[PDB]
């Protein structure tokens, strides 16, 4: 409840990059299964508290 | 709501010719129990299991006996004598909580005999053929021998989940007990073995029908439900004739071409027989919880919870008397015959009527 | 605190029904699905049998199947306990 | 037919995009009656619509429409006995809510449903009609009109066909109710079908449990009395008569472990039938086909009746499953209460073989907690797998922090206030945190709380306190002192059998004595502790810092916390102070409470209750006084007034405060006090012993038809205190306060049961050895928490 | 809420959502939005509606007109707002790691629909971002459970879950840390041949 009010206002972060895990010879890492994978979208928009979130 | 008590200039004015009280009575116990008039001396009984006898004139005790069973001076059970009373062939017929009917003798009030049934007999006995017939809280149909009282034969009809405190006496025309169901349905049975006719259903969350006591004139049955339809069957096959959207468990009365019923909501009215055609109609005493109507000097007689009688007269439904009997309540049913007009409050006080 | 159980249930007679040869549908038809495979490069049944009630340590049987680039049996190794 | 172009009418709220896009049809499409059908309730099926008609135009195909009511206001009118709000909570949830839409056929089901809740809830009389109010632009305000009217209540529970019984002692053991006294806390008399539902089956039990193996239920009527007010409960049996036990015969897939089965099912034959042993052998044989792997293992079992020798053979049908693997369990709904905090409470492996029961352990175990409101399992077939599954439970959580209140009273400490804030999951981590108080007429207490239930994964507690208790001496019925006392305690509770649990902590306190009239046993302490203050003026003020290991071990196997009838309940609790601190000295406290059932009905019970108590000083200075234990009172041994029981003062001749006559005082000098004085009020000991013989009987008058909420007990009490330090030698003229012979007894009644006003237990009681000093108060009572 | 003409009291609703004072928006716009259902410009309130209600930290209630919003009208020119808005809708119901990890996980659908559908949009780069976010915050989920797993003594259903992990979040830092576990798993019930290999996977990547 509270702790809502305050990611309803504004708070942002800027969390662990994304790094593809090596894979060691004689082996080979596991499936993709591909449901959480994030595109490569390209460009700047504002982000966190520069992005205006106010309806066009 | 319940409507307030109807203000009434009544000329005539009725009276009491005597009261005489039994022990506590049904209490707010919903019970069948009621006097029983036979041959000038009037039987009566409460829930504890005491039945007494009554001059009819005096109100003065023939005889007095107790049915609840004791284990010396210190333990008494009640006997929760529900169903009655009925008196014919000098034998007093009462149904039991105990799932017990009991038979007294006229004379001195004992016991001829004492059967066990199916389950709480509720229903008010009704004596013809030679047998007692009993219909117990399970939807069971059964037949004690007037002279014995063994079960000589049982019905079962089918029972909904959820019921109206039942239940329905039969009327027995040509051989044939003709009863109404906590299911919805009047069936007909034969008196010597217990032989099923036909089966009639005139039910229309929680919406049900429990019956009570039809009424047969002339090759037609007549029937009334909760909530459902009042219905004038044919008597041979059970088919409906006409129908009329009105329920309710309390007796009705079939006298003259006419019909007269207490709702559910308690309403007086009259129909006529052949086509239940609405004649006057009283709403005057709505949700004062009336008792079974009953025809006694050409007015209707009804009485009510907070223990009034009101009498009505039955060509406009206009009041023709009011009266404060009892401050217990009536709820159960009167009695009308021989002239004499019995009835009995909750705290098992029998009141002779003028 | 509880019994720790662990892996497959292997009644040391489903053991029996398995022999060199078989694709993955007859073993997992007699022995069910193995809870635990090798999720890296090469690819084998491995079934666990472990259990381990509070203060009587672990009992524990290793029932390793090892299938070709086919998915036939090639081999069945089979450790009944541990040291 | 072609469509070359696709034309709408009607439309308002659903823009053009939606129905277009929701049309099977397509512009460029050739199209026959069924594609329009198909469109037709295509359109139909997205619930934005009325009515609606697909036609065709000279080229176009049109679409007419008229779209639903928009529901703008949702008035309430009658609800007496239902928030505005939270009868709105379930409407939305149900599907009404404003900015959506009125399907006009529901409307009556909204009726139904409301007067549906009214229903399971007393009122069959109850009437919700809903009046639906049209306003511009398809607009809509929908008001729900409540005619609640009466609750219903059950004017009798009736049992036919029990010659073996009478009725009223069966329905003693009944939920439901036709009677309730204003004294007794008997239940509600409010209907419910669970409520009859677990009746029947404690009914079933009942004569099961006694031999009566042909018992049945015919059946069960429900009646209602035509005003809506009155309910009656008929439940009608047949009883067939009692059986011995023949023996048991197994038949089914038993997996083989037919060689294992015979030694649950072994029984001693020309035993009476009894339906618990059997079910105790049917979940026996479960579990033990539940070690083995198969997750839902079946036993039914059937009794062959033998008329002649009136004994019936057992018929077990075993139907051992199949094993299956929980890939994951799940769980979903703790928005708040982290992961790891439900997942403890698991007896189901990740990773494993299932076991239908260690699922439900789990729902159990997650409820105990009280940290959800509902919480429900749904076991999930993996997709594609014909053994593998995802237990997944659902909860629902509820609100912790809480405010209590309580209020008790008792001829041991008068009325006595506990009040308190608390908060058993804090921050969802499975911490518990109180502020709590307590107060009665010789102290108070206040406390701060911190504790965790699993500082290790196996449930040993990490426990943390901060406590303030204020103690008046004078006021318990002791010689006068007074002993405010601070500090805080660290303690581990570890299980370790679920009858037995250990627990050990470190616990620092300090007391400030002062204001102690001057008496011998006393400053006999005092100067063990190199203290030595006036004997004439108590105005005096000792100070102590002490640090302390403490030890316990509780043992609890009774049948029942409430109205005990069998097993043994054992406490045992120790001090000892760790050097460094001021005193030196160790305490022992040990309590007994053990149950004897006499009778097959559990009716007639045995109670022997022992209390043994031992402390002392180890440096050669003393255990203090205010460690000291009593004897006497509600709780100890009857008869006698609190705390009387064992050594008296003799104290010294000293100056009161503020002399005053009027009022009474001991050993004043300013009364004539030049010499020691013998006293009454107790002092206690170090050494401290009790013992009670009670034998609980059936309630004599009461009727049978709750005649078992209320608890009789015949008691026979033993007592004794005493002082090892005490010096018989100096002091001649006074009695030998070091003698332990002097038992004091006492032997009265007790009743116990539960009020309106919480729970009840009087004690009257005459002490027919006592010892001079002793003070009698034969009539005890308490009311709630004390 | 006062009679008056809408066209006054969408101007008192836009002196009101500048303020900052959400609650005062709100009734003004909800008189418009009941009252009003289908004005020519009455969706332009609806947005403005959600937008109060985002911030008012009403989120119930912002779901319940997004989907409504989207269900009369997913064509619409701004649909990518307010996808964006369902977004951190539920990225506010997250609140974040152990627990109930379903809200993220309908942030992510919300936002990798946003992505997907409007790959140009304004919203679209801090999409991303919280996406990358929500993906190791869903992966340290896992993470937990794999912790306590291994607290307990089960091994098998620690490496099925690190497993879980490698498959459906390998390029998450919580599933770095998490093949140690795996390797200990393998270790503790003897399968040292098949730690051995974990322990290389490690070994030839960083912890970072």
């Amino acid at each position: 409840r509270y702790k809502r009010q305050v990611s309803g206002d504004e708070a942002y972060l800027e969390a662990a990059p994304l790094a593809e895990l090596h894979a060691p010879a004689g082996m080979i890492l596991p499936v993709t299964s591909g449901d959480y994978a994030i595109p490569v979208t390209n460009g700047s928009g504002a982000v966190g508290k520069a992005l205006d979130i106010r309806p066009p | 709501k319940m409507s307030p008590l109807p203000t009434v200039e009544n000329q005539f004015t009725p009276t009491t010719a005597w009261s005489t009280s039994v022990g506590s009575g049904i209490g707010n116990f919903y019970s069948n129990l009621h006097p029983a008039l036979a041959d000038n001396v009037v039987y009566a009984a409460d829930r504890a299991g005491l039945v007494k006898a009554l001059n009819a004139d005096d109100g003065k005790e023939i005889w007095s006996v107790s049915l609840a069973e004791k284990d010396g001076w210190f333990s008494k059970e009640p006997a929760l004598l529900s169903g009655g009373v009925t008196v014919s062939g000098g034998h007093v017929y009462i149904g039991s909580e105990k799932a017990q009917v009991y038979a007294l003798n006229t004379s001195d009030g004992t016991v001829a005999w004492q059967t066990k049934v199916a389950g709480e007999a509720l229903s008010r006995p009704v004596v013809s053929d030679g047998l007692v017939l009993i219909h117990t809280s399970n939807g069971q149909l059964q037949a004690l021998n007037e002279a014995d009282g063994a079960v000589k034969w049982t019905v079962n009809l089918d029972m909904p989940s959820l019921s109206l405190r039942g239940e329905s006496a039969p009327t027995t025309a040509f051989g044939a007990a003709v009863v109404g169901g906590d299911n919805g349905r009047v069936s007909a049975v034969l008196m010597e073995q217990g032989q099923m006719i036909w089966q009639q259903r005139i039910s229309q969350d929680r919406l049900s029908d429990v019956d009570t006591t039809p009424v047969v004139v002339n090759g037609v049955v007549f029937a009334l439900a909760y909530n459902g339809n009042l219905t004038a069957l044919d008597l041979r096959s059970g088919q409906i004739m006409w129908k009329r959207e009105l329920g309710s468990v309390n007796d009705f009365i079939v006298d003259g071409n006419r019909i007269y019923l207490v709702d559910q909501n308690d309403r007086v009215m009259a129909l006529t027989i052949d086509g239940g055609v609405t004649l006057w109609t009283q709403s005057d005493l709505l949700h004062r919880l009336l008792t079974s109507p009953v025809l006694y000097n050409g007015n209707l007689v009804v009485g009510d919870s907070e223990g009034y009688l009101h009498w009505i007269n039955v060509e406009d439904g206009r009041f023709v008397a009011q009266q404060k009997v009892d401050s217990s309540g009536f709820q159960t049913e009167p009695v009308a015959a021989d002239g004499k007009l019995l009835i009995q409050a909750k705290d098992g006080t029998v009141y002779s009527i003028t | 605190r509880p019994d720790i159980n662990q892996g497959n249930y292997l009644t040391a007679n489903d053991v029996s029904k398995i022999r060199v040869g078989m694709t993955q549908q007859q073993v997992a038809y007699a022995l069910g699905t193995p809870l635990m495979s090798d999720p890296f490069g090469t690819n084998t049944w491995f079934y666990v049998f472990r259990q381990q009630p509070g203060h009587e340590g672990v009992t524990q049987q290793t029932l390793t199947l090892t299938f070709n680039s086919s998915g036939v049996l090639t081999n069945i190794d089979n450790k009944p306990a541990l040291s | 037919f072609v469509v070359k172009d696709i034309h709408f009418e009607g439309l308002q709220r659903v823009a053009v995009g939606a129905a277009l896009l929701s049309m099977p049809v397509r512009t460029g499409d050739t199209v026959n009656d069924e594609d329009i059908s198909n469109t037709i309730r295509a359109l139909f099926a997205t619930g934005n619509f009325e009515d609606v008609r697909v036609l065709r135009d000279g080229d176009t195909l049109l679409v007419q429409v008229k779209e639903r009511p928009t529901i703008a206001s949702i008035t309430f009118s009658g609800n007496k006995s239902v928030k505005d709000d939270m009868l709105k909570q379930n409407l939305e949830a149900s599907g009404v809510r404003v900015g959506e839409s009125l399907d006009r056929t529901t409307i009556a089901d909204i009726e139904k449903g409301l007067e549906d809740f009214y229903y399971s809830v007393g009122k069959y009389s109850a009437s919700v009609k809903a009046v639906v109010t049209p306003l511009p632009r398809n607009r809509v305000d929908l008001k729900l009109v409540f005619q609640e009217g009466v609750s219903a209540e059950i004017q009798q529970i009736n049992i036919v066909g029990n010659h073996a019984f009478t009725t009223d002692e069966l329905i003693s053991h009944f939920q439901l109710r036709d009677e309730v006294p204003w004294w007794n806390v008997v239940g509600d008399r409010k209907y419910q079908k669970q409520k009859l539902a677990g009746d029947l089956e404690t009914l079933r039990s009942y004569y099961l449990d006694r031999g009566y193996a042909r018992f049945n239920i015919d059946s069960t009527q429900v009646s209602l009395t035509p005003d809506k007010k009155g309910i009656y409960v008929t439940v009608n049996i047949t009883e067939g008569d009692q059986y011995k036990l023949s023996g048991v015969e197994v038949s089914g897939n038993l997996a083989g472990h037919s060689a294992e089965i015979e030694q649950l099912t072994k029984i001693e034959p020309g035993e009476l039938y009894n339906g618990t042993k059997v079910t105790k052998m049917e979940d026996d044989i479960k579990k033990l086909l539940g070690r083995y792997g198969y997750a839902y293992p079946r036993v039914q079992s059937m009794p062959e009746i033998n008329d002649a020798d009136k004994t019936v053979k057992l018929r077990v049908n075993v139907d051992a499953g199949n094993r299956f693997y929980v890939r994951k369990i799940r769980f979903e709904g703790n928005d708040t209460s982290k992961d790891a905090v439900l997942r403890r409470e698991m007896r189901q492996m990740e990773g494993a073989w299932l076991g239908s029961d260690l699922v439900d352990q789990g729902k159990e175990r997650l409820n105990r907690l009280g940290f959800f409101e509902t919480v429900d399992t749904d076991t999930q077939r993996v997709p594609g797998s014909p053994d593998q599954v995802d237990v997944v439970y659902k909860v629902k959580e509820r609100n912790t922090g809480s405010f209590n209140f309580g209020i008790g009273y008792g001829t041991e400490s008068g009325v006595s206030f506990q009040a308190g804030v608390q908060q058993d999951n804090w921050l969802g981590t499975g911490y518990a945190v109180g502020i709590n108080g307590t107060k009665n007429d010789y102290q108070t207490y206040a406390e701060l709380s911190v504790t965790n239930p699993y500082f290790t994964v196996d449930g040993v507690s990490l426990g943390g306190r901060l406590f303030y208790n204020d103690f008046q001496a004078d006021d318990a019925d002791l010689s006068d002192y007074t002993n405010k006392s601070y500090g805080t305690d660290v303690t581990l509770g570890f299980p370790i059998n679920e009858y037995n649990s250990l627990r050990a902590g470190l616990g620092y306190v300090h007391n400030s004595l002062s204001n102690m009239q001057p008496q011998v046993a006393m400053w006999r302490y005092l100067y063990s502790m190199g203290e030595h203050p006036s004997t004439s003026d108590q105005d005096n003020s000792f100070k102590t810092d002490d640090f302390t290991f403490n030890y316990g071990w509780t043992y609890n196997k009774l049948d029942r916390g409430y109205f005990p009838t069998d097993g043994s309940r054992v406490n045992l609790t120790g001090k000892v102070t760790i050097p460094g601190s001021d005193n030196e000295y160790y305490k022992v406290t040990l309590d007994t409470a053990t149950y004897v059932p006499i009778d097959d009905d559990h009716k007639w019970v045995v109670l022997g209750r022992t209390r043994w108590g031992y402390g002392d000083g180890l440096g050669g200075k003393e255990m203090p006084f205010y460690e000291n234990f009593y004897a006497g009172g509600s709780s100890t041994v009857r008869g006698f007034q609190s705390n009387t029981i064992g050594p008296k003062a003799v104290y010294f001749p000293h100056q009161a405060s503020n002399y005053d006559p009027d009022y009474d005082y001991e050993c004043a000098t300013q009364d004539g006090a030049k010499d020691l004085c013998k006293s009454d009020d107790a002092v206690g000991g170090n050494a401290m012993a009790v013992a009670s013989l009670e034998f609980i009987t059936p309630t004599p008058f009461i009727s049978d038809k709750y005649a078992n909420s209320v608890r009789t007990s015949f008691f026979w009490d033993m007592g004794t205190v005493w002082d090892t330090n005490w010096d018989s030698s100096q002091y001649s003229g006074y009695p030998d306060y070091s003698d332990p012979s002097n038992i004091r007894m006492s032997a009265g009644i007790a009743l116990q049961w539960m009020s309106p006003l919480g729970p009840l237990v009087f004690s009257y009681a005459q002490p027919f050895k006592k010892y001079d000093g002793d003070k009698a108060e034969q009539f005890q009572f308490n009311i709630g928490k004390t | 809420v006062p009679d008056n003409p809408p066209n006054e009291i969408y101007a008192t609703a836009q002196q009101k959502l500048q303020d900052g004072n959400w609650r005062q928006a709100i009734t003004q716009l909800e008189a418009l939005d009941n009252r009003y259902p289908f004005g020519p410009y009455s969706q332009q309130v609806q947005l403005d509606l959600i937008y109060a209600y985002y911030k008012n930290a009403d989120l119930p209630l912002a779901q319940a007109a997004i989907d409504r919003f989207i269900r009369l009208n997913p064509t619409h020119p701004n649909i990518d707002y307010v996808m964006y808005m369902r977004g951190l809708t539920n990225m506010a119901l997250d609140d974040s790691s152990d627990r109930d990890p379903q809200h993220a996980r309908a942030a992510f659908s919300d936002f990798s629909k946003l992505v997907r559908g409007y790959p140009n949009s304004q919203y679209t780069t801090d999409a991303t971002k919280r996406l990358v976010f929500l993906k190791d915050r869903l992966a340290k989920y896992e993470y937990s459970v794999a912790e306590y797993y291994t607290e307990r003594g089960a091994w098998v259903a620690v490496v099925n879950r690190v497993e879980g992990m490698l498959r459906d979040y390998p390029d998450t830092q919580a599933t770095r840390d998490a093949l140690p576990l795996m390797e200990n798993a393998y270790r503790q019930m003897q399968m040292n041949a098949q730690a051995e290999k974990v322990a290389k996977i490690i070994a030839a990547n960083s912890s970072n």
